[PDB]
């Protein structure tokens, strides 16, 4: 049974009607924040006298 | 709806009107029949008994 049975193709068209756009891309920005909290004291007492 | 072309068209603007109910038309047939075979003698050559 020796044959060729079938067959693929590199065949691409000509995006000469612009059919095919590819992939797109848009700018885009993130947001992050950080608000510093306040921290527990430290204390030393002392007499007022 | 997915593709672009140019596309460059001409279209036409006219009309034809007709003026006079008249005409004689013919049916013009038959030229090699005529011009391409004999018509004298070679009708006289059928009648040989």
């Amino acid at each position: 049974d020796l044959a060729v049975i079938g067959f693929e193709l590199d065949t691409r068209f000509t995006n000469t009607n612009r059919r095919q756009r590819g992939h797109l891309l848009q700018t885009r920005a993130l947001q992050f924040r950080h608000p510093i909290p306040m921290h527990a004291p430290v204390t030393l007492p002392m007499d007022t006298m | 709806g997915h593709q672009v072309t140019r596309e460059i068209a001409a279209i036409p603007f006219n009309l034809h009107v007709n003026n006079i109910p008249f005409a004689l038309e013919f049916k013009i047939t038959g030229f090699q029949k005529v011009m391409g075979e004999t018509q004298f003698n070679g009708k006289l050559a059928d009648l040989k008994p």
